[PDB]
């Protein structure tokens, strides 16, 4: 049937969802996760959206302050909601999956509730598209491709300039951060080609 | 993280092999969910971070895929001119434009609640290190708005069947990540994916940008512009986090550096060692990178040549001596606290002491810290990540390559003294410093190895379970946190792909209310340890004939 959601489990755990649509198929994906690493995702959720003081106290005030200023929560919101109804399905069936499972949690705690939960002193609430895409969002993307030190840099570069002068400054910053270097090995091979791109190193923008 | 892809013409019993290893870090439980789907337009086996919808790590039964941290440029700062007479505003195109803000409040669990403003501009969310009255910097990501598209183009690549509908998905991932490509017609393939910026000539990267307007990016570049390469003449496609392409450049970090030094060379060279690998080899050289010695390979010729006209007698002599029998593969004495080698230990000594001759010597303070990291650098707990080659160590590298180096060496790191009596210092030091602590018998020198530890707490320092839940493992290993193997068309198989990975500590984080642990709380921790794996399943056959248990939802939305 249209409504069914099969879940078989191998060997190892590991969970394989049957099902007809998108909706059903990521509920049931959501189900499993909220059953194997319900704490897990708790804290994951907390840790991406910066409320893990909230739970374990002061002394995670800065770091809630630091996600939370790291990102634009309004502006993912904006992006979920011009997902299509396809799109929208795979997070909307993930969390309501979650939900499922967190529902018979928390009736019947005695047996379901993670011991994680009593140690921690609270319960599992409710998710919503959101904070599966901030699962993702707060790991991959404010985490994993957020990088630059061009503070720093800067820093660096004024510190050579005065001290070895401005063009041998320059030309020591482009020893220490070089921009490209032809001798790097490289993943695709200079027969196959090469980036076309070529930048300012002289740190014009000044 | 790590990659190869062994394509066709390479691949031994097989047409094609994927072998993967992100590294984030270990912890318990795992970092990655195993999944396996089934329906909308779906069919597919394989493990991800956090149990992304998507799979960053699996197959579908006619191509493969994975990824590994791209390190490309897609960030820039923007330095916001602000009025005192203006707060909340900034100058752009001429007119002060209102910033955005909102208001956010901690909730503190036994503690009082903290209300604080977040502000952002037109080129991103404003900095709070390095504000002035007149100043602020933004952070600026090619990226900004992607952030969905990207978890949906993770999501509708696993409906991929061939190059083509592939890199159609690979085009919507805006971040800077690298994606691999296999096949069971033995094709494989590489996409350095992202937005990058268009950015203004005379726009160096590598240093912030005025907000005023004239610096803003144009846009983004094309798909046509993301480094790529589709059943490359080598055979093979392997990555380490080093450079997509020449000539492509890397991050921003002052940290982080692609030159003639780099830890991928340790898998090309095993690739091309031999014309053809089967899919036991491709597994095996997870193994060999995770106990060799990055720096090794690097300066054993610098110290061979500086130590070449030494007698016998010379301790410096007989370290580097030492060093040139040694493979670098690190190994744990009996006692699975110590290394047989003593080779790491020499390295970093020497290592540490020539970056502060030299260097950390060049750079004026506090940036001189920077260059001081040998890369061996770790707690009693061991790694909280991969192992790499240095910045500093990286720099040093150029240094000590003379006239083959590419990079003009502005300043002489050695301040005109001959490299080779750095270089032998550097070697007193270490026989001083090791032969202090260990005796003067090397032969007998049982250093310290690194040990791995799955840690309870997530990358960010969360726990994510309880302390008491950390788990330990001997042997350290710069291999992914998870790794999994796709081999294509594999001969000795009724199948046309196979399929392996090992999610340790399980896949199961579950401890019941009264403590009982779940079946599958720990038992894939022996198997990471040892190399092992077990099979992942794509059809109904498989996974029936593999079935633990089974449950079936009748829900309506
Ligand atoms: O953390 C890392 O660098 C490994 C990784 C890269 C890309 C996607 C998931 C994990
Ligand atoms: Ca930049």
């Amino acid at each position: 049937s249209s409504s069914e959601i099969k879940i078989v489990r191998d060997e190892y755990g590991m969970p394989h969802i049957y099902a007809n649509d998108t909706w059903h198929l990521f509920y049931g994906y959501g189900y499993v996760v909220a059953q194997d690493r319900l704490f897990q995702m708790e804290m994951a959720r907390r840790s991406t959206q910066g409320t893990v003081a909230e739970v374990l106290g002061k002394d995670f005030v800065k770091f809630d302050k630091d996600i939370r200023r790291n990102y634009w929560p309004d502006a993912i919101r904006a992006q979920i909601a011009a997902l299509s109804p396809e799109d929208m399905s795979i997070l909307q069936g993930y969390a309501d999956g979650m939900n499922a499972w967190i529902d018979k949690v928390n009736t019947n705690p005695e047996t379901l509730l993670p011991k994680q939960f009593n140690t921690f002193g609270f319960t599992p609430k409710r998710w919503e598209p959101f904070d599966v895409a901030m699962i993702f969002v707060g790991t991959m993307a404010n985490r994993f491709s957020d990088s630059t030190s061009e503070i720093d840099n800067l820093a660096l570069l004024t510190a050579l300039k005065d001290k070895y002068g401005v063009s041998q400054g320059m030309a020591v910053f482009n020893q220490l951060k070089w921009l490209v270097n032809p001798s790097a090995p490289t993943t695709i091979a200079v027969q196959e080609s090469n980036y076309p791109l070529k930048f300012n190193q002289q740190n014009s923008q000044t | 993280s790590n990659m190869w892809v062994i394509g066709k013409s390479k691949a031994q019993d097989a047409k094609a092999i994927m072998v993967n290893g992100p590294q984030a870090g270990w912890y318990a439980p795992a970092y990655t969910y195993g999944i396996g789907l089934h329906g909308a337009g779906y069919d597919v086996t394989g493990n991800t971070p956090f149990a992304y919808p998507g799979l960053v790590f699996g197959h579908n039964g006619v191509i493969s895929w994975g990824s590994t941290a791209g390190f490309g440029d897609d960030v820039d700062i923007f330095a916001e001119r602000l009025s005192a007479e203006k707060p909340g505003y900034y100058l752009h195109n001429g007119k002060w434009v209102k910033m955005l803000s909102r208001e956010e409040t901690i909730t503190v669990k036994n503690g009082q609640a903290e209300t604080f403003t977040v502000w952002r501009t037109v080129h991103g969310n404003i900095l709070q290190t390095d504000q002035t009255t007149q100043t602020a910097y933004a952070k600026s990501r090619a990226w900004d708005g992607k952030e969905l598209a990207s978890l949906l183009a993770w999501t509708h690549q696993m409906k991929a069947k061939n190059w083509q509908e592939w890199t159609q998905q690979a085009a919507k991932q805006a971040l800077t990540i690298n994606w691999y490509y296999a096949d069971v017609n033995g094709n494989i393939g590489y996409v350095h994916t992202g937005a990058y910026p268009d950015r203004q000539s005379g726009h160096d990267p590598r240093l912030p940008v005025p907000g005023t307007g004239k610096w803003d990016w144009k846009g983004l570049l094309p798909f046509e512009m993301n480094p790529k390469v589709y059943n490359p003449q080598s055979g093979y496609i392997a990555n380490w986090n080093n450079s997509p392409q020449k000539d492509y450049p890397a991050s921003d970090l002052f940290a982080f550096l692609w030159g003639g030094a780099d830890r991928v060379t340790e898998i090309d060279r095993l690739l091309e060692q031999k014309p053809r690998l089967t899919a036991d080899q491709a597994w095996d050289v997870i193994r060999q990178t995770s106990r060799q010695d990055l720096n090794l390979r690097l300066f054993l010729p610098t110290l061979q040549a500086a130590t070449s006209g030494l007698t016998q007698s010379d301790p410096r002599r007989q370290l580097v001596e030492t060093l040139t029998r040694w493979d670098g593969i690190n190994l744990l004495n009996d006692d699975g606290k110590t290394w047989q080698q003593p080779g790491s230990a020499i390295l970093n000594v020497w290592l540490t002491s020539m970056l502060k001759r030299t260097v950390v010597a060049a750079v004026p303070m506090p940036f001189d810290k920077w260059y001081s990291a040998s890369g061996y650098e770790t707690t009693q707990d061991g790694p909280t990540g991969s192992l790499n080659i240095s910045v500093g160590a990286k720099i040093l590298y150029e240094a000590v390559q003379g006239d083959k180096s590419p990079i003009p060496q502005a300043v002489d790191l050695f301040a005109g003294k001959p490299q080779q009596e750095v270089v032998l210092a550097a070697l007193e030091d270490t026989w001083e410093t090791l032969s202090k602590r260990y005796g003067n018998n090397v032969s007998n020198w049982k250093t310290p190895a690194m040990a791995l530890t799955f840690r309870a707490n997530n990358f960010f320092g969360v726990p994510q379970a309880a302390a008491e839940e950390t788990r330990h493992q001997a042997e350290y290993q710069n291999r992914g946190t998870e790794n999994d193997m796709i081999v294509f068309s594999p001969t000795t198989s009724d199948r046309p792909v196979l399929a392996w990975d090992v999610v340790a500590p399980g896949q199961s984080g579950f401890i019941a209310p009264d403590g009982t642990v779940d079946k599958h709380y720990e038992d894939q921790l022996k198997m990471y340890e040892n190399f092992g794996r077990k099979s992942l399943w794509l059809t109904k056959q498989d996974v029936e004939a593999h079935k633990e248990s089974q449950e079936v939802l009748h829900v309506q939305r």
